[PDB]
């Protein structure tokens, strides 16, 4: 998993040196952020159950023909899989929000991504109206303070630049 | 039944030869692949010309 | 037509006389217009030998984290003499005997075609540049595990399997009773031991893979030895299909081991 | 070309392909009595649309008790949905008409259409009763002897044709029986 | 490896005596079919894109507890890793079947899989409910009666060749037995 | 170029060994499949332009989204690479019937195919789409012979399985 | 051990891949050669207890300095066990035949050969004389056919250009 | 590497054009003298050894100082290695000959070769009349005109491939020296 912590400790074995003073001053800076980035994952942890709706129409309205017959969502069980399919990637922003990297997202999200979607047909141009909506929708003085506003919408487009 | 192939159908045209043995040039027959629609505007009428409201 | 004639330019390659000329005028008008391309082709495939070998070390740092497989150091400065004698004996071994240098090449241009599994821009590449193909090799064969160091023994009998078939192997070192240059532990007054005493750490540590990291090495290894050596010997494919440990410690190269 | 005509059904996703006047010829070489078999199908295909209508009627006109709430022809989007398959069968029935087999009527069309049915709360003796009205709607215009309407053709007999369409429609009748 | 040109040649190898004109005629008849065998692999290299697809969905719609918390083919490292699985054990037995015997597979592939997969983890009581969906879409693309994709053959039968693909299918279970 | 000639000298190379005659075998049924295989390639040469045109109308009919703006058919420019995009494609197939392979299909045009087509948010559900429409309205005995409609349509496929 | 199909599939997991469409032309040539080549294994089928001691005793009349001790030929079981090691050398021709390569050829005809005749002073030259007589006396229209006449030397002289 | 079907496509994809039947007839005489074609290529394996041993003599019957002391052949070693030397540029060009094209020789024979005999003092006038004598050798075994060897051929003329023959010798030393 990436993080401040498990990046700098590596380095610090796969040389075969001691722990430094410099990877010290890493988790420093992990401080600097613990009381600025916690505060959004116990914000969305308690407002997902609105947007998970909210998101998961954004993109039916980008792509009405999902919903026609032949295609990967010709079925009102198959929409029922599509919201729980969406809510396993910001389910997992609740994941890197808390640890401090991506590392829930590119060993568990994008790993193997582009190769089930192409086998399987999912469209992954809809995934990018799906929580990038979210992107569009971010208010920094009514929802959550300007620092989740910089790391928040950071770590979705970390997202869109992974499965594009 | 899958998603793909579901209420999907041939349809086929018929013009046949003008008079009886001579060669037709305009004679032509279709056979088209295509998907039966759901029909709901002679749904209403028959439902209601037999039974009651259907509004369940 | 452009001008009034259309001679040739005087910036050609071999136009001058060289017939009954001074060594250092001979040498002068032979390599007039040469040396240009001979230098844009050296740092070319140089550029080609580093190329490769970071496009399979993004493999051993799996999205931006170090695995067990790097581990240079084990000790308080345990990659200092780890340092020399990767450096001091890439040396050594330019200057090597004269039939293993196209040995080498010739070799290399070889094993990489069957590697390149039918990708034709891949094959004009490695036929121009010797480089490219030394790096190709060693890349690749270290990204998946298949050399000396991560191919342990899971049975009794394989550990013989692997010392019967690596001192048979070594006829390749010893060219009579005499040894090589190119077999050579080190050269300082600690170096040899030295060299074992990380020989043994890159070999424990190694064997502590996931239960992913070995059962997919374990057929990875048996496909190369069945493209490399028994290309129709069917006889050594049945012990390459279910003991991988032997179609592993084979090398492919004519590496003077 | 019945193996070309095959391959617009069941390739699983829609083409086109005609006929013209060079081609007919090959068609009257190919299939025997074609000319009766092709006044046999263009004879189910133009009156289709009343077909289906008669058909789901007279299973309302024995069994009163399917537009009853809680039937299976109540709430209309579910009647239209008869009114969807009613016509389904004898699309592919008159391509078994066509192709003078019902192989590509059997897993298109018939395979899996009784575990379908018991799935979807479909009552089965209802569904051979509406295609059974079909199978007696079909040879009254082959032979034309229907009451209502009647159709031209040339004179002959094509009561082998009838009963060539009658060892279709029990076909759809087993497979839901 | 071997054939099933080299099939009688195991037996002869411990012979202490050759092949010649008592045992030719059980290779005359491979010739005879020679074109079929050629013609019925045909079919399979014709729908890669769907029989791994299809496979790995059918047992998602049958057993769905593999992909809840406490699965194993649950995140995309996982599954991703599953139909490549599932893919190479399509391309081993496709080896097998222009060999007329499984000396391609038992060997290269098979040799031992109960020492990777419980070692693992891997559930194999649905394994081989993921084998048997690709077995009955391998006799189902023999025959032409996939009711989606109609293929264009020279007539014949071919109950030999959908009974051999089936024959080779079962000793998988016995591998992961 | 992946020919059955280049992979039977590639085996030989590796070797070590002269031409045996076991490959020998392989080019006796090159001359057998080549008559019947060429003439695949000859009508092509003569129908690509009327091929490629009918194509790609079904393409537009089976995905009419496509005329949308932000999808990949808003403006006459780009309708008109997509008729160029296809027929490199059937240009392709023409070039591996006369080799005889898969030869320049999995290396010009298919190698290298994915990670562009999901990089400019192009589906490939639109490229089969556009081919199995060719490769099934062509009757087998109409157009050429119940060889080569068997030989150059088990080309066309050998798409729809690389890129699903 | 190579044959014709044996070798294009070993050559088709090497990519990793399926069979192609060319893979497929290789399989038809040895059927071109599936009559032509089993007339010419049957032949020396039903002719074998005949050539054994025919060629036997025509390389005992070659050389005279095996007739006297001082070689492994004194005695007359050592003669009786030089017609078992004639008949180990037809049992695998004819097994090529078969197959259509010259997979069991190489394996114990060829491979390891040097050994066992040098180190146990066997020679070589010996043995590829009773190898010629059988291969300067084929009469090709009468004890096989005219294509069956010119393969089956092509496997006689196998071992020629090899061992010697 | 590049065949004799692959040069007729890539000299024609930089055309951006299809290939029809202005070059294909070219082409399709190819594969009327490919069984002429396997007639040849049949005529060099047959009689690699004699003829790889042939010149290796047949060089220093004319040279005599080849195996004098201070020789490039002089000892066990130096000649060992020049026979394995020897058909590997023999193998080479009937690879070209059993392929139709010359682009499997220059590529990993002829790439640099003239670098390494540089590199180790092996003379070049010795070298392009070793394989010229290896020349002569394969024109009068593709035309049967070998004073002890006979392969029994159909009748028919040779000169198609005895200047191409040649064609794949001239090259080598040419790029070698
Ligand atoms: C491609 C081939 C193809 C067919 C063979 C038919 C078959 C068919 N019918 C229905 C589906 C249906 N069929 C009926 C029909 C009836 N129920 C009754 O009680 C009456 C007896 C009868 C009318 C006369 C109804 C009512 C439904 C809808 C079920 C529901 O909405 O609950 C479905 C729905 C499931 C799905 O979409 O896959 C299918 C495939 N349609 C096709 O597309
Ligand atoms: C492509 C379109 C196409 C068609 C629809 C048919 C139409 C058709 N049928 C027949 C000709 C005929 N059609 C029938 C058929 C019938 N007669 C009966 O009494 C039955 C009620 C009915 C069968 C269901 C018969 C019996 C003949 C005469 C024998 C024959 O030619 O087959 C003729 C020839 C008429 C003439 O000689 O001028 C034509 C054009 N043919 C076509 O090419
Ligand atoms: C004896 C043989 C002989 C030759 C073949 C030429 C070769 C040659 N060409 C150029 C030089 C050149 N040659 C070309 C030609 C081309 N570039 C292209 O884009 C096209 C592919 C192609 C012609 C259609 C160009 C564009 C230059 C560049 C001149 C410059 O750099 O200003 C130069 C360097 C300039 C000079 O020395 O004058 C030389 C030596 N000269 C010779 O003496
Ligand atoms: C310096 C020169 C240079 C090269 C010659 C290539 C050679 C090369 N290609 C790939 C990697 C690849 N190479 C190809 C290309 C092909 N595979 C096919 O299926 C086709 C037949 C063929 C193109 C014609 C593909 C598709 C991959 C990705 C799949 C893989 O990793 O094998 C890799 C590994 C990439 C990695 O480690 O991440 C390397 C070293 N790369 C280079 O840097
Ligand atoms: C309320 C009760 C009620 C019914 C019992 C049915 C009445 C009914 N009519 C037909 C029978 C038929 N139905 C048609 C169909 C048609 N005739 C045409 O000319 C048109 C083109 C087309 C739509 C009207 C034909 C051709 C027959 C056979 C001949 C006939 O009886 O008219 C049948 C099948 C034969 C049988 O009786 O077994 C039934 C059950 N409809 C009802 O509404
Ligand atoms: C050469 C021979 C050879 C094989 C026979 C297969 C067998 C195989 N499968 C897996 C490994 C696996 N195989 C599966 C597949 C499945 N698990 C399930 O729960 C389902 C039953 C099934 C999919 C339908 C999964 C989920 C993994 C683990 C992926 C991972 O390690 O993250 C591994 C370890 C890693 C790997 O190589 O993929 C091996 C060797 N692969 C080979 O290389
Ligand atoms: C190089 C590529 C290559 C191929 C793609 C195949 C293509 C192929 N298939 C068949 C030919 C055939 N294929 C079948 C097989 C079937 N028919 C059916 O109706 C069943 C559904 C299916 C059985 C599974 C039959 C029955 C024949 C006729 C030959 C025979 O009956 O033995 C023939 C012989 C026709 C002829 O030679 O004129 C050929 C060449 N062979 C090749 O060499
Ligand atoms: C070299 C590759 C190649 C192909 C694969 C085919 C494909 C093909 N078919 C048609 C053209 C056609 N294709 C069909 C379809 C069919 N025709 C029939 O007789 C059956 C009913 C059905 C096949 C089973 C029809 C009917 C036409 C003519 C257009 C029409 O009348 O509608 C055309 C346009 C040519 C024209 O203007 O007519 C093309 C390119 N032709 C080729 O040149
Ligand atoms: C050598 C072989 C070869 C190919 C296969 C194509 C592949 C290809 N296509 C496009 C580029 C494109 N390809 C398409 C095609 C399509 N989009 C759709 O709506 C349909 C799905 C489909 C037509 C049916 C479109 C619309 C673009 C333009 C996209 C863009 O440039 O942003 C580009 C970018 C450069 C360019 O625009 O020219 C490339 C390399 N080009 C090649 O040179
Ligand atoms: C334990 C695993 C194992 C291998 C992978 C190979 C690898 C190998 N091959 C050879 C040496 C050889 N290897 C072969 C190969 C073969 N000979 C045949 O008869 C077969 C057709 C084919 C597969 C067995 C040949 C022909 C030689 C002699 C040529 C040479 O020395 O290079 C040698 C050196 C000589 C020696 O064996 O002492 C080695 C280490 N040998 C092994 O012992
Ligand atoms: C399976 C391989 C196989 C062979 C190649 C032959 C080889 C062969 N031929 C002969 C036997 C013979 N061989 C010849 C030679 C010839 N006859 C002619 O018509 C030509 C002129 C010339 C062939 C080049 C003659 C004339 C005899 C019989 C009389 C004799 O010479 O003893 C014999 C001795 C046994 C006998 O009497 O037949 C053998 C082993 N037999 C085999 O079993
Ligand atoms: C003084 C030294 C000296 C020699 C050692 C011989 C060796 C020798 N033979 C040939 C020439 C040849 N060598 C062969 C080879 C063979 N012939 C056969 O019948 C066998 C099948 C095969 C040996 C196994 C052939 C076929 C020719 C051409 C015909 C001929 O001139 O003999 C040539 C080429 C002549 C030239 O340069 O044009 C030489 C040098 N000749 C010499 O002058
Ligand atoms: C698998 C291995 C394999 C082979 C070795 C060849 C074997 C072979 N060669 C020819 C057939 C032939 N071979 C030759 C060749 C020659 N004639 C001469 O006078 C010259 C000396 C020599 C020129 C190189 C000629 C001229 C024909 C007749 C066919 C033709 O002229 O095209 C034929 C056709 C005759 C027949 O069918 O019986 C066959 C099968 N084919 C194979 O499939
Ligand atoms: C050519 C003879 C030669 C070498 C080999 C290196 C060996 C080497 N690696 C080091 C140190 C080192 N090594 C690695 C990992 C390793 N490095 C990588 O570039 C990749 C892809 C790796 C994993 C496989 C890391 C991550 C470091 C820490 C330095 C850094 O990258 O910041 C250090 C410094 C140790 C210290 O600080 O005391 C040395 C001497 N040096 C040499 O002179």
């Amino acid at each position: 998993m990436k993080s401040v912590i498990t990046t700098v400790v590596s380095a610090a074995d796969a040389a075969g040196r001691f722990p430094s003073n410099s990877d010290l001053e890493s988790i420093q800076g992990n401080i600097q952020r613990s009381a600025a980035r916690l505060e959004a994952a116990e914000k969305l942890a308690g407002n997902h159950e609105a947007v998970v709706k909210e998101a998961g129409d954004a993109c039916f309205a980008k792509y009405a023909y999902l919903k026609n017959p032949g295609e990967a969502g010709e079925n009102q069980e198959k929409i029922n899989k599509c919201y729980r399919d969406v809510d396993h990637y910001m389910r997992l922003v609740n994941y890197c929000l808390v640890v401090g990297g991506t590392g829930p997202l590119d060993e568990w999200g994008i790993a193997g991504a582009r190769e089930v979607y192409r086998t399987l047909n999912l469209p992954t141009s809809a995934y990018v109206a799906s929580i990038a909506y979210t992107r569009d929708r971010l208010c920094v003085p009514r929802d959550m303070s300007a620092q989740a506003g910089v790391e928040f919408s950071a770590y979705l487009d970390y997202l869109i630049n992974a499965l594009s | 039944f899958p998603a793909r192939i579901r209420n999907k159908a041939p349809a086929m045209e018929f013009r046949r030869p003008s008079f009886a043995n001579t060669e037709d040039p305009s004679a032509y027959f279709m056979l088209q692949k295509e998907t039966v629609p759901l029909r709901m505007a002679l749904a209403e009428k028959l439902l209601t010309k037999l039974g009651r409201k259907g509004d369940g | 037509l452009t001008g009034y004639d259309s001679k040739s330019s005087p910036n050609f390659p071999n136009r001058a006389a060289t017939r009954e000329r001074r060594t250092v005028s001979f040498n002068a008008r032979v390599a007039r217009n040469k040396s240009q391309a001979k230098k844009i082709l050296e740092k070319a495939d140089e550029f080609f030998a580093r190329s490769v070998t970071m496009q399979y070390k993004a493999f051993a740092c799996p999205n931006g984290v170090y695995d067990i497989q790097c581990t240079e150091g084990t000790v308080k400065g345990a990659a200092y003499e780890k340092r020399a004698m990767a450096v001091s004996a890439a040396f050594r071994a330019k200057q090597a005997s004269p039939a293993a240098k196209a040995r080498a090449l010739f070799e290399n241009r070889r094993h990489a075609i069957i590697a390149s599994h039918e990708c034709q821009h891949e094959e004009d590449l490695f036929v121009r540049f010797p480089k490219l193909s030394a790096a190709y090799m060693m890349g690749k064969t270290e990204a998946m595990r298949t050399c000396s160091r991560y191919v342990v023994p899971d049975s009794l009998e394989e550990e013989y399997m692997a010392a019967s078939v690596d001192r048979q192997m070594k006829e390749r070192a010893c060219p009579g009773g005499v040894y090589a240059s190119s077999c050579v532990e080190g050269n300082a007054k600690g170096q040899a031991e030295q060299a074992r005493v990380a020989a043994l750490a890159t070999a424990f540590r190694s064997a502590q893979k996931s239960a992913s990291k070995t059962t997919a090495e374990r057929y990875s290894s048996a496909a190369y030895g069945r493209d490399h050596f028994a290309h129709g010997c069917s006889y050594e494919e049945s012990v390459f299909n279910t003991y991988p440990a032997t179609a592993a410690a084979m090398r492919s190269k004519s590496y003077n081991y | 070309m019945l193996d070309a005509f095959s391959r617009v059904v069941v390739n699983s996703d829609a083409k086109a392909a005609y006929v013209g006047g060079s081609d007919l010829q090959a068609l009257k070489s190919f299939i025997a009595d074609g000319n009766k078999r092709l006044d046999a199908v263009n004879s189910i295909v133009s009156n289709a649309s009343c077909m289906v209508s008669d058909a789901v009627s007279g299973m309302i006109c024995e069994n009163p008790g399917l537009i009853s709430p809680g039937g299976n022809c109540y709430t209309n989007r579910r009647m239209a949905a008869c009114l969807r398959d009613g016509e389904i069968i004898l699309r592919y029935v008159s391509y078994a008409l066509l192709a003078g087999d019902a192989s590509v009527l059997e897993d298109r069309c018939l395979n899996g259409l009784k575990e379908t049915y018991i799935a979807l709360g479909v009552p089965t003796n209802s569904s051979i009763r509406a295609v059974s009205i079909m199978k007696a709607q079909a040879v009254a215009f082959i032979t034309n002897t229907a009451t209502e309407r009647k159709m031209s053709f040339a004179a002959g007999d094509c009561t082998s044709l009838a009963s060539e369409v009658a060892s279709y429609f029990d076909r759809v009748g087993a497979a839901i029986s």
